[PDB]
């Protein structure tokens, strides 16, 4: 398994394993799942009440310094009641670690801003706002940061259709830009490309 | 079935940034007429503002409602400040849009949209 | 040593880093003394402390202390000290160590669906 | 804004000038959710008219509870010396 | 493992804050930038005479589509629907049938200039080199309906410049 | 390359370098555009024998993430990692 197998971390999964239990021992109250993965990245699964709680206390203990905010992402799992997966990216220049932040929430219930520990945040979750709805409380100042002026719906989530419902056009009669509905001169085909043969084993769901 | 509430927690004080939402819109309706220079009366444009008002208007939740008033509140200070421009505002009014027919008999003569 | 710059671009220089950490984290000890006894943030905090506090208490040049500190600069230790001081009174009012608020649904961490 | 008489006419003047609702059947004990039929925001508009008129501004908490013109002039007259 | 751009102290002898004061005084770095845009005056240009001179370009070029033929007139393409499967922008749409012989020909083979982003994978998934990316750069149109390729274009583009696709395939196929 | 001598002169006083050193026009110095065939090597997978499959599946090796702590004593403190070494200054060019 030389040459073309990525060799494999075991001293950083030690101290990541170590540092998970840490961190989930001195958290109890908003903790809800640690993993470590196979390539060594540590993730802490919290309730959505204590984000500023644990973000501020990896943000400011001695044995954490987690600085930096790299990056602040919304996912869009549907069959979940709790469809939108909230992901902290955050980095440590003391002790050059990485970790990962989850929470969760659904299309009404509010989360708490975190403005007020990293400033990245504004941008990021107005983002956030901006792509899958939602509401980000205790924000500065939240409106849309990409998507045009008078858009209705939130793109990223996975019941928007890839082509949206209206498209732009130069109208001469009213000497302006106008939105109608959208029609394809040719219509976006879809590939089945999925393999009717399991690949991979070691991530077999037991049946029901 | 307790849920956390976002800004209201009733449907009272929901009906009432309804309605502060509403006086805000119905305020600024001649001032954006006449910046934008636009080709409608303000007759026009408290008719669309009130017919958008009615459209919304059979959700019983608070939070949806709330969510509502939210997103009411980012169009009204997008259009007070200038970011919209013309065609932003006057794509409310769909006049290069065709007509729809609605009864079934115009429907089946133009196609197989049900 | 008198330092002229720290190399960090609005970080002052200390004169007296000696009675600045000594200072703070007595106050962290004094913070940390209203936390509950099982909390296991009081013994971790009070624990990495001490162990601070007796490092810069056994030396009295500052370039030793800053290498075996392992922190930097020491006024980024200072800083450091001051944001611990602060995490204290911040984790006093919260209290998170008493149980877990709210449990997930069956299938919250789920994946692949 | 002085005189009860002049309040009253004021009002009503102002209420027929709003357009939807006949003058006929407007008196000074009129309702207006059951009596002319009008709709919560036609309230919210005359309400705005009051305020557009008379030069004061009307609440939210305060608004609520101006059915028929007699209460607006009462309302309107206790904010005012009269 | 790092150094310090711009932590050099100044000197506070009167040698140097007279250099210094002359330098403020009498504009020399002003004069010297002036002297180094004369030197580049007097240097031949890097410009090319187009069109009479060309750019230099490489056999792995990606330009125009074209389709291509075996050496005894038939065509390559037999209808796979590979190009198409992996092209990143659905730039290509293939229809087939059996031809009066049975062979397996394309009856439809169609690619959107407009939508195509010159990736070359359709040429390197194609497991016969019918479809090439020929290097052709210069057939801007007057027309947007000019720029969408039916089959009889790619071939009649095969048939035109065979005679270089050919010669650069040669070129790179040990590359590949 | 093809300038005069004085040209040269003048141009290599004004700019203050020897620019006929370092010419940004490329000449005949460049590999030439045709070039002899190559023969590319090969991967270390192409053997005959002692090449099973099995033995070099790096994407079957990928296992799912340790779960450390679920929700379903004196130990010492931990960082996520031993603390940053200091940088050292560089010998080569200070700026010192
Ligand atoms: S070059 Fe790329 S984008 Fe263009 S037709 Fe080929 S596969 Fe599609
Ligand atoms: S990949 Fe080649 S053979 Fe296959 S359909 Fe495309 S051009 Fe034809």
């Amino acid at each position: 398994t030389r040459p073309t197998v990525r060799p494999r971390n075991d001293v950083a999964h030690k101290q990541l394993s170590a540092f998970g239990e840490y961190v989930a021992e001195i958290l109890p109250k908003y903790v809800q799942q640690v993993q470590v993965s196979c390539f060594s990245e540590l993730e802490i699964c919290i309730h959505p009440d204590g984000v500023i709680p644990v973000l501020t206390f990896l943000r400011d203990h001695s044995n954490a310094q987690f600085k930096s905010l790299a990056d602040l992402t919304a996912v869009d799992i549907p069959t979940r009641q709790n469809r939108f997966e909230i992901v902290y990216n955050l980095l440590s220049l003391r002790f050059n670690s990485r970790i990962r932040v989850k929470t969760y929430t659904d299309e009404l219930t509010p989360v708490e801003s975190s403005v007020s520990v990293y400033k990245a945040a504004n941008w990021y979750e107005r983002e956030i706002w901006d792509m899958f709805g939602v509401f980000f409380a205790n924000h500065p100042d939240l409106r849309r940061i990409l998507t045009d002026y008078g858009f209705e719906g939130h793109p990223f989530r996975k019941d928007f259709p890839l082509s949206g419902y209206v498209e732009l056009r130069y109208d001469d009669e009213v000497k302006r830009v106008v939105a109608e509905p959208v029609e394809l001169a040719q219509e976006f085909r879809k590939f089945d490309l999925n393999s009717p043969w399991e690949a991979f084993p070691a991530y077999r769901q037991p049946p029901e | 079935t307790s849920v956390k509430p976002i800004f209201s927690r009733d449907m009272n004080e929901a009906k009432r940034r309804v309605r502060e939402l509403y006086r805000a819109w119905y305020r600024e309706v001649p001032n954006t007429v006449h910046l934008f220079q636009l080709d409608i009366s303000v007759k026009q444009g408290r008719d669309k503002v009130r017919e958008m008002f009615k459209k919304n208007a059979h959700v019983t939740d608070p939070r949806v409602v709330d969510l509502l008033v939210i997103k009411g509140k980012m169009e009204l200070e997008e259009t007070i400040n200038v970011w919209k421009q013309r065609t932003h505002v006057m794509r409310f009014f769909h006049e290069t849009e065709a007509p729809r027919p609605k009864d079934f008999l115009s429907k089946f003569y133009v196609g197989h949209d049900p | 040593l008198l330092k002229k710059t720290t190399g960090l671009v609005g970080l002052a220089v200390c004169e007296t880093p000696h009675e600045r950490l000594k200072i703070l984290y007595t106050k962290i000890l004094d913070v940390l003394g209203h936390i509950p006894k099982n909390a296991a943030y009081r013994k971790y905090t009070e624990q990495i402390t001490n162990e601070k506090l007796s490092i810069v208490k056994a030396e009295p040049d500052v370039k030793k202390l800053e290498e075996q500190l392992q922190g930097g600069q020491i006024e980024e230790v200072i800083l450091q000290a001051e944001n611990e001081l602060s995490l204290a009174r911040k984790m006093i009012q919260w209290k998170p160590w008493e149980p877990l608020v709210e449990e997930p649904p069956a299938s919250q961490w789920k994946w692949p669906i | 804004p002085l005189t009860l008489e002049g309040i009253k006419d004021r009002v009503l003047y102002v209420l027929k000038l709003y357009d939807k609702i006949d003058p006929e059947k407007l008196s000074v004990n009129s309702h207006f959710m059951k009596d002319l039929g009008l709709d919560s925001l036609d309230q919210v508009e005359i309400i705005m008219a009051m305020e557009d008129e008379f030069g004061f501004e009307i609440p939210d908490i305060d608004a609520e509870k101006l059915m028929c013109p007699q209460e607006i002039v009462d309302y309107i007259a206790d904010k005012k010396d009269v | 493992t790092y150094k310090y751009v711009n932590l050099r102290e100044p000197s506070m002898d009167m040698k140097s804050v007279t250099d210094r004061a002359a330098q403020t005084l009498l504009w020399t770095e002003l004069i010297r930038g002036l002297g180094m845009t004369l030197s580049y005056l007097f240097r031949e240009p890097a410009t090319i005479n187009y069109p009479f001179e060309k750019g230099p370009l490489s056999p792995r070029f990606r330009g125009e589509h074209a389709l291509r033929r075996y050496p005894s007139g038939e065509e390559r393409c037999i209808a796979c629907k590979l190009c198409e499967a992996v092209c990143p922008a659905q730039a290509i749409t293939i229809e087939a049938e059996p031809r009066a012989d049975g062979s397996r020909r394309t009856t439809r083979y169609d690619i959107d200039m407009t939508k195509c982003i010159y990736c070359g994978f359709c040429q390197e998934a194609c497991p016969v080199d019918a479809i090439v990316e020929g290097p052709n750069f210069e057939f801007s149109t007057e027309t947007h309906e000019e720029l969408l390729y039916n089959k009889e274009k790619l071939l009649n583009n095969g048939d035109k410049w065979e005679a270089e696709i050919a010669a650069n395939i040669q070129a790179d196929y040990l590359y590949r | 390359a093809s300038a005069t001598r004085l040209i040269q002169g003048l141009r290599n006083w004004a700019s203050g370098r020897d620019l006929q050193a370092k010419l940004q026009l490329r000449y005949q110095e460049i590999s030439k555009r045709t070039q002899p065939p190559p023969k590319l090597p090969v991967g270390p997978s192409h053997r005959l024998s002692n090449n099973y499959y099995c033995a070099r599946d790096g994407r079957r090796e990928a296992m799912p993430p340790s779960i450390v702590m679920s929700s379903q004593s004196e130990k010492k403190a931990v960082s996520p990692a031993p603390p940053i070494k200091r940088w050292e200054l560089s010998q080569d060019e200070p700026y010192l």
